C-alpha cells in the first residue's frame, strides 16, 4: 500500500485508486494562539470543499459524474494519454484557467437538475 | 466526453501558511510545545522534481519571529536593573597581570538603594572593559539605551531541537538530493508532516551544531556572481571546538529590592586568564581545502582563493560568537582565515566576555547575563561557515558579519511548505 | 443577478437563485477576526445539521411528507410564488415555523424507521 | 434526555440516534476552545461516516461481510440483552481494521458504478 | 398540498457582529488593519425598502471602542512623562508678546532628573497657561493630581486614516442612497455591499470637519428633534473652508531624562508671540447659516424665530471648537459664527484659538497624553462639513455644541445597517416525499 | 452476516477537557461568563454502574488553576504599595486596652510620597503585629525583603458567588447521585448533565464554610485512610452555626501616594480596643464530632479510642481557621473545637481570633496583598459544612486538624463529579446487506 501523498508520480488512472487516503486525511503563553487559528482554518477550507461537491449535487462520493459534457477549447487530449501518460499535477496544470468556467457549469446543470425533479415529482 | 469531478486528488500548490510547534526550563519555553510522534511517516514520492528555493523561504521568517518572542517571554517576567544606572568609581584589577589583563577586568563601586527607600549599601563588583565608558568616573554603557533587566538564573540556554509542523491540509516537502544547493530542482522527495527537530543555535561568522552535508561540501548562495551576498557553506563533516573561561568565577548576589537580587561576580579565583577556544589545525586546514576545491567549481581552477578577516563594524560584526552556559562569547578568528590556495596541530582563538547582551540585531532593548559560578567548559562542532566574497585575476574572500537569518535558512534549505488540494477535474466516458 | 439579486423579486423568481446566496456563506483585538471566522463557521453547520436532521441535506431543495396547514396561514399558490417575496413570506410565517421544523424532524424518523423494517 | 437510552435496551435505542443526535455542537479563550472542539469532533466523524457513502443517514447497510474474529458471539442477544456499551468495551481492537475495510469497498463500488454509466 | 424546504433564501434579520478593519506608520496602526481593498461593486435591491433606524445601529459603539483601542496601543510603548510632577518656578512671558497672548505663556524653571540617578539637569521650557496651576512661583502640571502622563511618540502622525468596514461571512451591510431622507425609517433605495465606504478617524467638538457632504440640500437629523435636549445634527451639502494657524515659529529642544530616554518641549518664540486664530470667508458662512435655517423651518414654522448664539457654558472642550491640528491642539471661539437672528465678498470672520499641550482626550479620568512640540509653524486647511448643536415662547434659541466622539461616528455611518443572512426557509408546493 | 453502521449510539468514553463557565462589582469576572441555564434538566442513566475519582478528577485541578489566574487578573489593575516599604518608627497603642490586645495593634510614623515627586509626607499609620517586622524601635514590613504588595482594588467583593460548569457539546458531565458514596469507585446511580450545579469559590482551612451538606449522615472520604500522610474530607449533614466579629468601630483614611493614587491606612477605633472571635453552640458542635466519630471507628472496624488534638505546623496558614469575613481575614484560634477523646444553655467557646492585612493567597512566593481597612464593625456568619482533618502514625489514635491545600475544598464539591466524550459511532453484524 501507499502512504498519504504516495500516489504523486502516479497516472491520473492510477491515482483514481488513492482518492480515499487523500480524503480521509482531510482535517488530520498567547503566543500559541495561532494553534487555535490554524485548526480553524484547517477547518474552513474543509468546508469550502464540501459546499462546493453540495452545490454540484456530489455530496458524499469521491467521484461523481455529470450533465455536462467537456470542451475541448480547455483540453484536447487523447482519452487514453489523459488516463494513462498524465499524472495529476501535470494535468491540472493544463487546465487552470477554466476551473470557474466548469465550475459555473456545474452548479447551474444542478440548479435546474434538482427544479425538474420537483416538478416530476409534484406530477407523480 | 463529460466533465468528472474527483476528491481525493493528490495534488499541490505552493503555499505560506504559519507553523505549528512541536516538540518532547528555558528560554524557548518548550514545554509549550505538543510532543511530538517519534516515528512521522515519511513518504517517498516517485517521479516528482520539486523547487526548493531557500532564498523565498518563508518559514526562516517565522522562526525568526517565534523566536524573538519566545526570547522577550523568557525575559519580560524577570528583575530589571534599572537602579544600577549610577556614577561608578573604577579603577583596573592589576591583582595577577599574566599579560592577558591588557586593562580588560576592572573594580568598580557604587552606591545602591535596597530593601527599603531609606537604605543603600556600596557595591563591589567586577566589569568588563567592553561594556563600560568613562564619563576614576565611569558609567555603564547600557544606560545610554533602554533600561536593563537581568536574565533569570535558572532558565536555561542550551538549543533544542524544535519540530515545525504543517496544519492540516498542508504538508512539508524535503528533498533528499545530495549536493543540494538550495536554489535549484531537486528530483528526490519525500513528504513529512514535521521536519526534523532544528535547534535555535545562536552564532555569527561560524555555523554551529547544524547538519552535514551528504559526502561533499555545498556552497549556497542566492546570486554567486554578487559580492553582496552571504554564502552558506555546509561541511560534510563536523570539526571540533573546544571553548574554555578558565577564571574560577565567585558570584554574589545582593538584594536590591522587593524579593529582588542582582547577581555579579566578585572574587576571582587563580591569577586572571583569557578565555579562548581550541580548533585542529590540521583537520581545519583540511577541511579548508575542501571548501577551496568547491569554490574553484565555480570559478574556475585557473586562479587563487585567498582567505582573509573582514573589515570594519563592531564586535558583533567582527569577531565569532556564540552563547554557552548563558554566556556570551567573542572569539578572533585571525588563525581561521590567513591563508592562500594556489593550484597536536591546533589553532587557538583568543576569545573575550560581554556582560550586556543585545541581540537580534536591534536595539532600545538591554539584558544582563549574569555570570556563572566556578568555570565554564564548552564543546562545539562546526558545521558550515559564512563567508563574504570580495568585487581582476584572483579573489579574497572573508567571514560574513552574519544575519540570525541565515543560521535557519541553511538548515531550513532541504524543505518546502505545500497546500494540498483534494479537488479537480477531468473528462470521463461515464454520465449521469 | 448578483449576490440577493432576487431579494424584493417574488419567491418563484429566488427560487432559482439559491446558487449565489448559497455561495456568500463561508494584537488582542486580532482575537475579533478570529471570532468572527469561527461563528461563520457555526451557523453554516447549523443550517447543515439540521437539514441532516431531516434528510435534506445536500440538496438547494427538499420535498417532504408533512402537509401545509390553512390554520398557519391560507394563502394560495397564486399569491405565494408569484404575488410574494421572501421577504414578507418570511415575515408571515414567523409564528409558526418552528412548528413546522419540528414536524419535519417527526416525518424523518417515520421513514428511518420504515427503512430500518426493510433493511 | 438526548442520552435518555443509557446504552441499554440498545435495540429500542436504535431508533433514539436522531435524538442524540440534536444538540451536537481569560474565559474568552476558554470558550473558544470549547466550541471550536465541539465543531472538530463533529466534523471528523462527520467525514468518516461520509467516506463510507453514508451523509445524514443514522443507520446504514454495506457490502462488507462480518468476520468471526470481531465476534464469534451468540448473535442472539445483541439488540434485546446487549449494551453497546458492553459490546463496544468488547470492541476487540478491530475499529481501525473496520474502517479501513469500509472505505475499501466504498472505493470499489464507487468506481463499478462509474464504469456502468460509462458503459451507457 | 406539503411543506418544503428551500435553502438559499435571500432573506435577512438584524444582527449583532463586528465588522472587519480594512485600511488602504500611525496611530491607526497598518499591522492593526491589513486588509486593503479589491474594490468588489454593490448590488441595487430592485424592490426593497428597509427600515433604518440609524440612532441605533450599535457599530457606532464598536467603532468608540476600536479607535480607543488603537489609540492606547500606540500610546501604551511610549516614554512616560511621570518625572515631571514636580515644583515648578514659573513667571510670565512679557518680552515679545503682539498685545494679545497676555500671561498666556509662563517661562518655568526646573529640576529634572537625567539618564543618570545621580545626576540631575536644570531644565527651562515654556508652557501655556492652560496646562499649569499654581501650587499655593510654585506650580505643579494640571494633570498631576488626577492622571498618568504619556508622552505621544514622536512618529505618529495622528492624520487620520479612512477605514471601511467589512462585514463578516454570513452577513452583509445593507447600503441606502435615498436622497433627502433623514436615515431613521423605511428607506425605499438599498444596495447590498460588504463593505462601507471608508470613514476618517476625525475627532472635533462643535463642528463636523472632513466628513460626508449632504446631496442635494442642507438636511436635519435627528432621534426626537421635538426635545431640544437631543442633540441636533446637520449635514451640509457644501462645506465652508477654514484656515487655521499657530503663527508661533517655536523651537523645539530636547533633554534625556531616562535611560535612552528623550523629552521634547517648547523652547523659545523666534518671532513675535502672535496668537493662533481661524478664518473662514464671510459670506460663505452667512449663506450656509440661512440655508441651515431654511431647513429648521420644516420642523419650525415659517414665523418661529430662530436664534443662534455661541454656547452658555461647560469646559474649554465642550464650549470651543476643539481639534488636532498638525498635532497639536487648538481652542476657537465660535461666538464670532452664532450671534445672529434669521427671522426674516472679499472678506473674514476670524475666530481667536487657544492652545493645550496636555490632552486627555476621550473624556476619561486616570490617563492623559503629553503633546510634544511642533518645530517651526502650523498651518491646516479644513472643511466645515456639518454642525453638532443643542436647543434651549415665539423664539428657538440654537447654541452649538455635541457630546462625545459618538456622535461624530454616528453620522458618518449613516445609511448603514447589518445583518445576518438567512438562508433557511420554508413554503408549500405539490411535491410530497 | 454483514457488517453495518450507527451514527448517534448512546455510549461514551472517559475523557479530560476544559469547562466552560456561567454566573446567573466582584472578583471573578463573573460578568464575562454566560448567563446560566434557568432550567437545566438531568436524566436518570438507567441501569449504569461507574466509577468516579475524586482524586483524580481534572475538574479539581481546573477550578483550582482558574481561580489562580483569575485572581491575578482581578488584582492587577491597580496601585501598589512599593512606595510604602520604609523603615518604621514604631511604639505599642496602650490607649484603650483589654489587655488581651497587648502588642497588638502598634503606632508607627514614616515618610511616604505625594503627587509631586520633590515633595514628602510625613504620616502615621497603625498596623496589626502579624505584618510587621522588627529590624533590630525600627520596623519594616516582613514583606519587605520578599515580595511586591499591591493593595487591594477598592471597589471588589471576595464573596463567593457560584458558578457553573458546561460541558462543550460533544462532552457531557456525569453527577454520583448515589446518596453515601464515599469516592474511588462504583455508583450505582447516576445522572448525566450538559450543565451542573454552582460551587462558590470559598477558601478557608480547617474548616468548610457554606458548601454542600451529606444528605442523611456524615460521611468520610479520603483517597487512603491508613495512610498517615493523608487527610480526610469530612462532609456533615448538619451545617454549624458559626458567628464571627471584628467588635471594633474603625474609621480609615486615605492619603495620596501619587499621580490620582491613594493609599487606604489603618486610621483609629472608635470606643475600645478588642479582639476578634468566633462562636459556636457548644451541644451542636459535641453532637457532631460524636458523628465523625462514628463514622471513624466503622473505619477502624471497632468502637476504638480515639483522640481529638491541636495543629502543631508553625504557620498560621496551617494552624489557624483561615477565613475571609467580609474583606479581612482571620486566623482564628481553633483549639477550643479539638481538646477531647472518645469512648464508646450551648455556651460558645468563642475561640479567640487574630487579623492580619497582608496576605499571600496559595502560599506562592512573590506576592502579596493589602487588605484596605473597613470603616465601622463587622459581624459575618456561616454554615460549616465540613471539616478537613488529618491523622497521626499503639490502640489509641489521635486526630488533628489540617490540611494547606485549597484545591481541597474544590475537590470535595466536586467529588461528585466526571467528564466523559460522547462516542456516537459503532458497527454490528447485521442480516442487513447494502
Ligand atoms: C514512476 O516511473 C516508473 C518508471 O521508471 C513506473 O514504473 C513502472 O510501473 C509499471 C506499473 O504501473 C510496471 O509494469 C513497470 O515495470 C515499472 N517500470 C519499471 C522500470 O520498473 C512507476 O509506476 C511510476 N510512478 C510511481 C508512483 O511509481
Ligand atoms: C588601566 O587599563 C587601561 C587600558 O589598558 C590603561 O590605558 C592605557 O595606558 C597606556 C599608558 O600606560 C597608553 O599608552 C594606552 O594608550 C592606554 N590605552 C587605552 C585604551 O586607554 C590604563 O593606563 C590602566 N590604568 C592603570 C592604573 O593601570
Ligand atoms: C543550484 O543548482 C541549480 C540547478 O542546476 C542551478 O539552477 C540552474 O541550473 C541550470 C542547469 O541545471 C543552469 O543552466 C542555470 O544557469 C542555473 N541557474 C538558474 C538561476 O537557474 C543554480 O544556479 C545552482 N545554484 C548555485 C548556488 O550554484
Ligand atoms: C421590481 O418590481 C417591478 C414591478 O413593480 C418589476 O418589473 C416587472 O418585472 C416582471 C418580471 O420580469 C415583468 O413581468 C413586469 O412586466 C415588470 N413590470 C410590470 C409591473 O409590468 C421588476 O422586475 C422588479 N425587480 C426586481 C427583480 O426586484
Ligand atoms: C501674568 O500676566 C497676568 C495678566 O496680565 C497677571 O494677572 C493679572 O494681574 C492684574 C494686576 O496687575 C489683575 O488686574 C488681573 O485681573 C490679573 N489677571 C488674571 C487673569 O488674574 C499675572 O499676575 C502675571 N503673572 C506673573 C508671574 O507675572
Ligand atoms: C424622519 O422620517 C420619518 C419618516 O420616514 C419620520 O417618522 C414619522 O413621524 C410622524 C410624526 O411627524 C409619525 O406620525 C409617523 O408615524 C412616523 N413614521 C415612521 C415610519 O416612523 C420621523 O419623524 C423623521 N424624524 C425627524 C427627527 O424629523
Ligand atoms: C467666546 O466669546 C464670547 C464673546 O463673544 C464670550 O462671551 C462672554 O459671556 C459672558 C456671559 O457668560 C459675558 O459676561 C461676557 O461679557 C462675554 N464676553 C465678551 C468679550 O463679550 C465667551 O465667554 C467666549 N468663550 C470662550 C470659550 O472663550
Ligand atoms: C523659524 O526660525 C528659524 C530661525 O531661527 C528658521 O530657520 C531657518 O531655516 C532655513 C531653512 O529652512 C535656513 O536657511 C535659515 O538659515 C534658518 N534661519 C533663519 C534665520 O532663517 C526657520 O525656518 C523658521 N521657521 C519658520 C516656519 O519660518
Ligand atoms: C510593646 O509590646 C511588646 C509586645 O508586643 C512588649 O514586649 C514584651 O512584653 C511582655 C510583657 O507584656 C514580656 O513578657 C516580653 O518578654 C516582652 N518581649 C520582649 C522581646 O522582651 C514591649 O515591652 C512593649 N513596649 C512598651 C514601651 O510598652
Ligand atoms: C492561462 O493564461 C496564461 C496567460 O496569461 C497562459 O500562458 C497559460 O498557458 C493559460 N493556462 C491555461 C490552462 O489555459
Ligand atoms: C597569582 O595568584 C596567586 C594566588 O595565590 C599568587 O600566589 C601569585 O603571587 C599571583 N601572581 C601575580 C601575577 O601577582
Ligand atoms: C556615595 O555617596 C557619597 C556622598 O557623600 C560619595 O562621597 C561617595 O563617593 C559615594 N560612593 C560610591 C561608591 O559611589
Ligand atoms: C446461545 O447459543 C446456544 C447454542 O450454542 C442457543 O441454544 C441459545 O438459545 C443462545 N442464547 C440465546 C439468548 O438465544
Ligand atoms: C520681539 O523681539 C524682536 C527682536 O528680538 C523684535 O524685532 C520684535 O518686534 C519683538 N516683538 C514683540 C511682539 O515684542
Ligand atoms: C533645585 O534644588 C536646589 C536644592 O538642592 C534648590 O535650591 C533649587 O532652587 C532647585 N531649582 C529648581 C529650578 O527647582
Ligand atoms: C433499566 O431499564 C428498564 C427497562 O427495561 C427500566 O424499567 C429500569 O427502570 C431501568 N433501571 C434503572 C432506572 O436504572
Ligand atoms: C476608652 O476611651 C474612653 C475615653 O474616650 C475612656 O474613658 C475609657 O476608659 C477607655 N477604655 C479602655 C478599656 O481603656
Ligand atoms: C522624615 O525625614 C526627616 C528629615 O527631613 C527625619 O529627621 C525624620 O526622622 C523622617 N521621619 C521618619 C519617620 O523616619
Amino acid at each position: 500500500s501507499l502512504g498519504f501523498l504516495g500516489a504523486a508520480g502516479s497516472t491520473m488512472g492510477a491515482a483514481s485508486m488513492t482518492l480515499t487516503v487523500q480524503a480521509r486525511n482531510l482535517l488530520s503563553t498567547h503566543w500559541g494562539i495561532k494553534q487555535l487559528q490554524a485548526r480553524v482554518l484547517a477547518v474552513e477550507h474543509y468546508l469550502r470543499d464540501q459546499q462546493l461537491l453540495g452545490i454540484w449535487g456530489c455530496s458524499g462520493k469521491l467521484i461523481c459524474c455529470t450533465n455536462v459534457p467537456w470542451n475541448s477549447s480547455w483540453s484536447n487530449r487523447n482519452l487514453s494519454e489523459i488516463w494513462d501518460n498524465m499524472t495529476w499535477l501535470q494535468w491540472d496544470k493544463e487546465i487552470s484557467n477554466y476551473t470557474q468556467i466548469i465550475y459555473g457549469l456545474l452548479e447551474e446543470s444542478q440548479n435546474q437538475q434538482e427544479k425538474n425533479e420537483q416538478d416530476l415529482l409534484a406530477l407523480d | 466526453l463529460w466533465v468528472t469531478v474527483y476528491y481525493g486528488v493528490p495534488v499541490w500548490k505552493d503555499a505560506e501558511t504559519t507553523l505549528f510547534c512541536a516538540s518532547d526550563h528555558n528560554v524557548w519555553a518548550t514545554h509549550a510545545c505538543v510532543p511530538t510522534d517519534p516515528n512521522p511517516q515519511e513518504i517517498h514520492l516517485e517521479n516528482v522534481t520539486e523547487e526548493f528555493n531557500m532564498w523565498k523561504n518563508n518559514m526562516v521568517e517565522q522562526m525568526h519571529e517565534d523566536i524573538i518572542s519566545l526570547w522577550d517571554q523568557s525575559l519580560k517576567p524577570c528583575v530589571k536593573l534599572t537602579p544600577l544606572c549610577v556614577t561608578l568609581q573604577c579603577t583596573n584589577v592589576t591583582n595577577n597581570i599574566t599579560d592577558d589583563m591588557r586593562g580588560e577586568l576592572k573594580n568598580c563601586s557604587f552606591n545602591m538603594t535596597t530593601e527599603l527607600r531609606d537604605k543603600k549599601q556600596k557595591v563591589y563588583s567586577l566589569f568588563y572593559r567592553l561594556d563600560v565608558v568613562q564619563i576614576k568616573e565611569y558609567r555603564l554603557i547600557n544606560c545610554n539605551t533602554s533600561a536593563i533587566t537581568q536574565a533569570c538564573p535558572k532558565v536555561s540556554f542550551e538549543p533544542i531541537p524544535i519540530h515545525y509542523c504543517a496544519p492540516a491540509g498542508f504538508a512539508i516537502l524535503k528533498c533528499k538530493d545530495k549536493k543540494f544547493n538550495g536554489t535549484g530542482p531537486c528530483p528526490s522527495v519525500s513528504t513529512v508532516q514535521c521536519t526534523h527537530g532544528i535547534k535555535p543555535v545562536v552564532s555569527t561568522q561560524l555555523l554551529l551544531n547544524g547538519s552535514l552535508a551528504e559526502e561533499e561540501v555545498i556552497i549556497r548562495s542566492e546570486n554567486i556572481t554578487n559580492n553582496a551576498k552571504n554564502i552558506l557553506v555546509q561541511l560534510n563533516t563536523p570539526v571540533q571546538i573546544n571553548c574554555t573561561r578558565p577564571n574560577n568565577n565567585t558570584v554574589k548576589s545582593i538584594r536590591i529590592g522587593p524579593g529582588q537580587a542582582f547577581y555579579y561576580t566578585g572574587d576571582i579565583i587563580g591569577d586572571i586568564r583569557q578565555a579562548h577556544c581550541n580548533v585542529s589545525k590540521a583537520t581545519w586546514n583540511e577541511t579548508l581545502g575542501k571548501v577551496v576545491k568547491q569554490l574553484r567549481k565555480h570559478f574556475g581552477n585557473n586562479t587563487i582563493i585567498r582567505f582573509a578577516q573582514s573589515s570594519g563594524g563592531d564586535l558583533e560584526v567582527t569577531t565569532h560568537s556564540f552563547n554557552c552556559g548563558g554566556e556570551f562569547f567573542y572569539c578572533n578568528t585571525s588563525g581561521l582565515f590567513n591563508s592562500t590556495w594556489i593550484s597536536n596541530d591546533s589553532i587557538t582563538l583568543p576569545c573575550r566576555i560581554k556582560q550586556i547582551i543585545n541581540m537580534w540585531q536591534r536595539i532600545g532593548q538591554a539584558m544582563y547575563a549574569p555570570p556563572i559560578q566556578g568555570v565554564i567548559r564548552c564543546v562545539s562542532n562546526i558545521t558550515g561557515l559564512i563567508l563574504t566574497r570580495d568585487g581582476s585575476t584572483t579573489e579574497t574572500f572573508r567571514p560574513g558579519g552574519g544575519d540570525m537569518r541565515d543560521n535557519w535558512r541553511s538548515e531550513l534549505y532541504k524543505y518546502k511548505v505545500v497546500k494540498i488540494e483534494p479537488l479537480g477535474v477531468a473528462p470521463t466516458r461515464c454520465k449521469r
